């Protein structure tokens, strides 16, 4: 510190001699020793740890620096003035968009609308702390992602889910960000940032068919993100920029969320046990798009679970019967149909885990939960047709086949509909055996299918579920008969004996049967034409090897700069198909063949969000298999060059931190499938039976071994960068697993990993100055 | 070269590029003779019977085409009438010894599929039109070269099958069958039927 | 039963900081073991070397430096002993042949490539030769009575009685690929999806049938999803390979319909036909983290064709490797009787390694344990011999051991 | 930790040397690094002469990690460097640590007597 002060005084005196003179190379040499001392990382670290013990000499340092800067800036040089500016910046040293927030928001919109907001707030605060993001640009990227995903949404229920996601889930996220962190000024700044983007907002307004920025500003006013004066001048600006009969979906959703709450509170009590009122309200629900609007609002606002509990309890109430006559029982069976079909539609759209009760004290699990558990096809669920669930009795099933062969029932007055729906599988099994022997004609098959599908539509759904399981098990030539059964069960309407609301139940049932049969009718080319409703389904090309799909989608995502919704769905199917290791390895290969700084940083900011499909398993593969294979192989580390290598080290440390601090249904199923012994995989010469701690301990042993060895190459630069962004990215812990020999060795290879880690007590300077000086 | 020598040898051979450039008849790949049946073969047109390459003096770095099999010269000579002894003098065939020369066999097959292509172009605008003349000359030439076992029958037929597989060459299949009939009718009694 | 020798690497073990990989092992008809190991010293190509060990002189281990950029999934000798197929993750099937007819110099000129897709099953095509051993005619004093050919047809006969040689591989996507080697140096490749519903194939296996049909079984590891089956028929459209697939009856697995505690054993870990050319019986191995179940199934007809279970073990340790026999016994009822009376047990055993040291030689038909060998660390790869009197095995260390089974 | 043969060689040195361990560079993974000293009435060459004694001492004779920048900028130091390097060249194979210390001392003495 004193020699730096003497050097500053030498530059001041030599520059004064230069001013009096006007070869004065003394200034050139003085500045050369300034930049040669201060250019080293050792010396600037030593001055920074020298700062603490000698306070107020730094003031004299900077005042001499200011006078030096004046006397040099008056007499500029073609080379020395730039040098003096550089040394001044060194003594003081002692954007673009943010694609990751974009793709995280678009991922949560596409995959789990029904996820809790706290997980999303935790993930977004994480991303804001990893790469240090200002709050206006952060909220701007949230709004831009939401609007872009709304515009790119396919027409149908996905447009409803995206309108509910922007207008109902994102304000709650910003509210919890306001809690968990001067937010109104920042969100107002971000709204002005957004209101500059007139083409985005006009594309959105053409899809919304209204001013959806007006509804946004009134909604953020209601939540309290924005002051009212801000809201009014923003709406004035938006109207001025805008100047150059059916309700739109946003008004329907914003008014339909209070109807979700009030429909909960009024149908707690079965309309004071008036089932005709229930039939009227539920018939208004099955009128076009009203169910979807309620479900989108309830999903975006966290109340889908209570909605499912309410319809399940209604179903349990309407399962059995009482002493009824002909008319009262007709109403009760219709209540069973409406509750069943809406529960199947919920379970097929928003996943099955909102239907589960998650704790049932006592054995009294409802009928629909067990039926969905053991009998309904989902995406990753294939069913055993001769599971014991599909073989309840032999007693009731003969009563049921006699019931279906009697006439148009006439005995709906007491049916115990759960028993009937559980027995249809065995019933149509015996019908199929009778038709395969030949003892039943095709015309009687038509009569039985009409008796099934006519009075109550849920029977067709239960039968078609068992038929789909049974056709999936069969061979190719043996299928031909059973598919005809689906053609009659899923055919157009049987008429003239319908109870009530028949066409709407037919419409919902045709959707459910589409999503049940689609896979089996993909295996053999069979068109049923039930009635787009499956917008992201069957996305892969039929014959092309799957790495070409992966590299093409990643090339397009890099050249755009953000991840689409369709690209998210194909990336999910490839992660499920080729497995985690293949996926993560091929994406990292496609990273490592980039040569530009800009494209490498963008690729990493996208790949973090792509790996957020299953972050935990991807981190285990990444820090356990990919990085030790790149660091240990002697031929591989030429790939660890400067431009891709810094980016890869950033991605590894972001993945490590986000996995430590701590998501899709395929990934939940597959990690429940997975068996591995991480104690055996990483023998290692807190818990330490948690595999991530084991991978991190193994990786830090590898890093210490690389830093300690001879033959420094690009891999040593890699582990330097990894430790430096471990230091910079942390708040304070991933570095709890670092071996203490790394503390010594890292400044033997030189620097910041000391000067940050020490926490700067008076004794802490002594350990700092010991390590930093001693190379 | 080996990865330790590398440039040290490769550049060295590159400095022998001008000497090879002196010792090359320029345009040698595109010079063609006039086929006379007289014998007394000029030794310029002799090819290597193993690989259809020009025989080259030395080990110099010659130009890249001189290391290719000269199929153009051999097809031009086989397409000429009365080029029977000249093809033997080129490929060193001797007729005291039967050998099953393979590159001759492949060139004859490719000549047949070229005739089949050019017959499938039209063959009906001009009645003579060089097509049936080509098929007659193919009959005579291929009879001689399969008869003395310089090429062989069944490898020729199955390679011919692999060339015509899926190419969809059907308008003059009767001519190809006629040529095969010449071979079978010539030599059914000499060989087993499994040929 | 007994341990003949244990061959270990010297000082080249202690793989550090990089985790283990699964190993391959292949015992040829001539006694040459081809196998890969996790050496991991100064290079990862030490996990991409294919060691050839002549079993009479094990000290002399040749080490082919295969140019496989990812880890070698499958090794497979010929129907003779003269070529070796090796396929890794990311495509790249290579066909190693001897150089100058030395068993110490291998070089591959021929191979296939389905880039990016990991090969998960690999097999040579069947050349139509199959013989059966009648043990009850052991004294019959003529070799025609003891060993007799069983009229099997080769997949893809070409212009004569002569089979084409070639391989068929099944990737981790739905893709299957067939490569046919000509008598000339040419090679024809074709890939085609197995069925239209493209899905994960995490485990796969290949058997052949009479009639020249390949039967390929796929599973996606979940053990509550069906083990699907496809019939593949190869043809040459005069010059191009052509693959025709057709779905067969799938099966589900018991221990999922157990209903007491069905959730355990959630991973199918080994799928194996009982022998290639014995396409009607299937051995499956479900496993949890600690325990496992093997099962045998059969296609037998009555739905005409339908997979019914033969037998299953009670509960085991976690099965780490499985070796099926190669001796083609005649398997019918009289020969079962005489091989039980005169205690001939070479063709009736599978070996099951476990995650403790033990190895169980267990019956083919009803999987009851015939013998037990305690290692005194687990076998990560096992292979029985062609006469099935000795089994070779690579451990969870550098150790390679040959056991003799009486 | 430290092999017994190195401990005995250290215990039986001439009191001119004050050998110690090296905690500065990356050690305790490969060889044993030593900065000893020169404490003699005759003037000394730069003191560290960092010596890396590899494991299995009765083989792979230890190598002196060269540091020319300190031995430059001075004629005496350049001369001591030249003569000590030549004396290491003339040293027999499989030399010991005491051999390097003695040849260092005698090379310094030769540089003294020359100038």
């Amino acid at each position: 510190l004193s020699a730096l002060h003497w050097l500053l005084r030498c530059t001041a005196a030599s520059a004064e001699r230069l001013r009096e003179g006007l070869g004065e190379k003394q200034l050139a040499m003085c500045l050369q020793r300034l930049e040669k001392t201060l250019s080293s990382t050792k010396n600037r670290a030593l001055l920074h740890i020298a700062k603490l013990e000698e306070a107020s000499s730094w003031t004299a340092i900077e005042h001499s620096l200011l006078k030096l800067g004046e006397i040099l800036a008056n007499l500029s040089n073609p080379q020395l003035r730039s040098q003096a500016e550089q040394c001044g910046t060194l003594i003081r040293s002692i954007k673009t968009g943010f694609p990751t927030v974009h793709a995280v928001i678009l991922l949560e919109g596409t995959m789990n609308l029904t996820g809790e907001t706290q997980s999303l707030v935790e993930q977004l605060t994480m991303v804001k702390r990893m790469q240090h993001i200002p709050t206006p640009l952060f909220v701007l990227e949230i709004w831009k992602a939401c609007f872009v995903g709304l515009i790119e949404s396919p027409e149908g229920t996905e447009e409803l889910k995206w309108t509910a996601f922007t207008f109902l889930k994102i304000p709650q996220v910003l509210v919890k960000l306001k809690k968990y962190s001067d937010f109104t000024e920042d969100v107002n700044c971000a709204f002005e940032f957004l209101l500059k983007l007139t083409p985005l907002l006009d594309k959105a307004d053409q899809r919304c068919n209204c001013d959806c920025t007006n509804f946004l500003l009134q909604e953020c006013g209601k939540q309290g993100l924005l002051s009212e004066a801000s809201v009014n001048n923003l709406m004035a600006k938006r109207k001025a920029d805008r100047e150059h009969n059916i309700q739109p979906n946003i008004q329907l959703i914003l008014r339909a969320e209070p109807t979700v709450t009030n429909i909960l509170k009024t149908m707690d009590a079965d309309h004071s046990k008036s089932p005709e009122g229930l039939l009227g309200v539920l018939g208004h629900m099955l009128s076009g798009k009203s169910l979807d609007l309620l479900l989108a609002a309830a999903a975006a606002t966290g109340k889908l679970k209570s909605f499912a509990r309410k319809f399940i309890n209604l179903n349990e109430f309407t399962t059995y019967g009482s002493e009824e006559s002909t008319k009262p029982a007709s109403v009760r069976a219709l209540l069973f149909d409406i509750s069943f079909l809406m529960l199947c539609h919920v379970a097929q759209t928003y996943g099955s885990e909102v239907i589960l009760s998650e704790s049932r004290t006592g054995a009294e699990v409802p009928f629909f939960e067990t039926w969905m558990q053991t009998c309904m096809p989902e995406e990753g669920k294939i069913l055993n047709p001769d599971h014991p669930c599909f073989r309840p009795d032999s007693t009731k099933v003969e009563s049921l086949v006699a019931l279906l062969n009697n006439s148009s029932e006439m005995k709906l007055v007491q049916m115990k509909w759960h028993e009937a729906c559980l027995s249809i599988s065995a019933a149509i099994l015996e019908i199929l055996n009778a038709w395969e022997n030949g003892v039943l004609a095709f015309e009687s098959i038509q009569k039985i299918t009409d008796n099934i599908k006519g009075k109550v539509c849920s029977l067709a759904v239960c039968a078609v579920a068992w038929l789909v399981a049974h056709v999936r098990m069969l061979g190719l030539d043996e299928r031909e008969k059973s598919l005809q059964m689906i053609r009659q069960l899923a055919g157009p309407l049987f008429s003239e004996n319908t109870l009530q609301f028949y066409n709407e139940r037919v419409v919902i049932m045709n959707s459910i049967l589409e999503r049940m049969c689609a896979d089996v009718l993909q295996q053999t080319a069979t068109q049923i034409k039930f009635p787009d409703t499956m917008p992201y389904w069957n996305l892969l090309p039929p014959k092309r090897p799957i790495k070409e799909v992966l590299t093409d989608i990643f090339a397009k995502v890099l050249e755009k700069g953000w991840v689409d919704s369709r690209s998210i769905h194909i990336f999910d199917t490839l992660l499920h198909m080729g497995g985690v290791y293949w996926f993560c390895n091929n994406l990292i290969k496609e990273l490592l063949k980039e040569t530009r700084k800009e494209h490498t940083l963008r690729a990493v900011e996208l790949l973090y969000s792509i790996f957020c499909l299953d972050m935990q398993q991807v981190t285990l593969v990444l820090l356990g298999h990919i990085l030790p294979g790149l660091l240990t192989d002697s031929s591989k580390w030429h790939s660890l060059m400067d431009p891709p290598g810094t980016a890869l080290a950033k991605l590894a440390v972001w993945c490590a931190l986000s996995s430590y601090s701590s998501a899709s249904t395929r990934q939940k199923k597959r990690h429940r499938e997975d068996i591995e012994d991480y104690i055996s995989l990483f023998p290692l010469d807190v818990n330490m039976r948690d595999p991530l701690n084991r991978v991190l301990a193994n990786l830090f042993l590898l890093i210490s071994s690389i830093l300690g060895s001879r033959t420094a190459g690009p891999h040593t630069q890699f582990v330097q960068w990894f430790m430096e962004e471990c230091v910079d990215c942390l708040e304070q812990s991933v570095l709890q697993f670092m071996p203490f020999t790394t503390v010594s060795e890292l400044v033997k290879v030189s620097k910041v990993v000391l000067a940050i880690t020490d926490l700067s007590l008076p004794l802490g300077r002594q350990v700092a100055a010991k390590a930093i000086a001693a190379l | 070269p080996h990865w330790l020598l590398g440039n040290l040898v490769s550049d060295f051979v590159d400095t022998f590029r001008p000497t090879a450039r002196i010792n090359s008849i320029c345009g040698r790949c595109s010079l063609l003779p006039v086929v006379n049946n007289s014998g007394a073969i000029c030794n310029s047109w002799k090819l290597d019977p193993a690989t259809l390459r020009f025989p080259l003096k030395g080990l110099l770095p010659y130009d890249k085409d001189l290391f290719e099999p000269q199929t153009a010269l051999l097809r031009y000579v086989l397409e000429q009438p009365y080029s029977r002894d000249m093809v033997c003098n080129m490929l060193g065939l001797n007729k005291q010894h039967k050998q099953r020369c393979p590159v001759l066999e492949d060139q004859l097959v490719d000549l047949v599929v070229y005739a089949m292509e050019r017959s499938e172009t039209e063959e009906k605008f001009d009645d003579g039109g060089t097509s049936q003349l080509l098929w007659q000359h193919l009959s005579s030439q291929l009879i001689f070269f399969v008869l003395f076992q310089f090429a062989s029958f069944p490898h020729m037929v199955l390679s011919l099958h692999q060339k015509l597989a899926g190419r969809g060459l059907i308008k003059g299949r009767d001519h190809l069958m006629w040529v095969l009939l010449q071979f079978i009718s010539g030599s059914i009694q000499k060989n087993a039927l499994a040929d | 039963m007994d341990l003949a020798y244990v061959c270990e690497w010297e000082k080249w073990s202690k793989s550090t900081h990089c985790p283990s990989v699964p190993l391959a092992c292949a015992w040829s008809c001539r006694n040459l073991i081809a196998f890969t190991m996790d050496l991991r010293s100064d290079d990862q190509d030490l996990t991409r070397m294919i060691h050839i060990l002549d079993t009479e002189h094990p000290w002399d281990l040749h080490s082919i430096p295969s140019e496989h950029h990812e880890a070698i999934t499958c090794l497979e000798w010929d129907q003779s002993g003269s070529r070796l197929l090796s396929a890794d993750a990311d495509g790249q099937i290579k066909c190693w042949s001897m150089a100058d007819h030395l068993a110490n110099s291998w070089e591959s000129s021929v191979g296939s490539l389905v880039e990016g897709d990991p090969i998960v099953a690999l097999s040579w095509l069947h050349n139509g030769v199959k013989l059966a051993l009648h043990v009850e005619k052991s004294g019959a004093s003529s070799f025609g009575e003891k060993f007799s050919r069983v009229k099997f047809s080769p997949s893809l006969t070409l212009f004569g009685g002569k089979p084409m040689e070639g391989w068929i591989a099944v990737t981790v996507s739905g893709l299957v690929t067939v490569s046919l080697l000509k008598p000339s140096g040419q090679v024809l490749t074709s890939t085609e999806s197995l069925c239209r519903l493209r899905g994960r194939v995490a485990l796969a296996d290949i058997a052949f049938t009479g009639g020249g049909n390949i039967v390929v079984a796929t599973a996606d590891g979940s053990s509550a999803s069906p083990v699907q089956f496809y019939k593949v028929c190869v043809s040459v459209v005069s010059e191009k390979c052509r693959i025709d697939t057709e779905i067969l009856p799938s099966l589900f697995m018991r221990c999922t319909t157990d209903l007491n505690r069905k959730d355990k054993f959630p991973a199918i870990t080994h799928l194996k036909f009982l022998a290639r050319d014995m396409s009607e019986q299937v051995l499956l191995c479900a496993s949890s983290q600690t325990s496992s179940i093997v099962e045998c199934w059969s296609l037998r007809k009555e739905t005409i064709l339908k997979w019914r279970i033969l037998s299953a073990t009670n509960d085991l340790d976690r099965v780490s490797a499985v070796a099926l026999p190669k001796l083609p016994i005649s398997l019918t009822n009289t020969d079962l009787k005489v091989a039980s009376d005169t205690q001939f047990y070479p063709g009736l055993g599978l070996a099951l390694a476990f995650h403790d040291g033990s190895v169980h030689i267990v019956h083919r038909l009803s999987l009851q344990t015939m013998a037990v060998f305690y290692s005194s660390v687990h076998l990560k790869a096992m292979q029985l011999s062609w006469t099935s009197l000795a089994l070779v095995g690579i451990d969870s260390h550098g150790k390679l051991s040959v056991l003799r089974l009486s | 930790s430290i092999p017994s043969v190195l401990q005995g060689e250290v215990a039986r040195l001439d009191p001119k040397f004050l050998v110690n361990l090296d905690p500065s560079h990356c050690s305790n993974n490969g060889t044993v690094h030593l900065i000893c000293k020169l404490d003699d009435k005759d003037l000394p060459s730069v003191p560290p002469l960092e010596l890396s004694v590899p494991a299995d001492y009765p083989a792979q004779s230890p190598l002196w990690i060269d540091r020319q920048w300190q031995y430059d900028a001075n004629p005496f130091l350049q001369s001591v460097h030249r003569c000590m390097t030549s004396r290491l060249l003339q040293l027999p194979d499989k030399h010991s640590v005491t051999a390097l210390l003695n040849t260092w001392a005698q090379s310094v003495h030769q540089a003294c007597l020359s100038a």
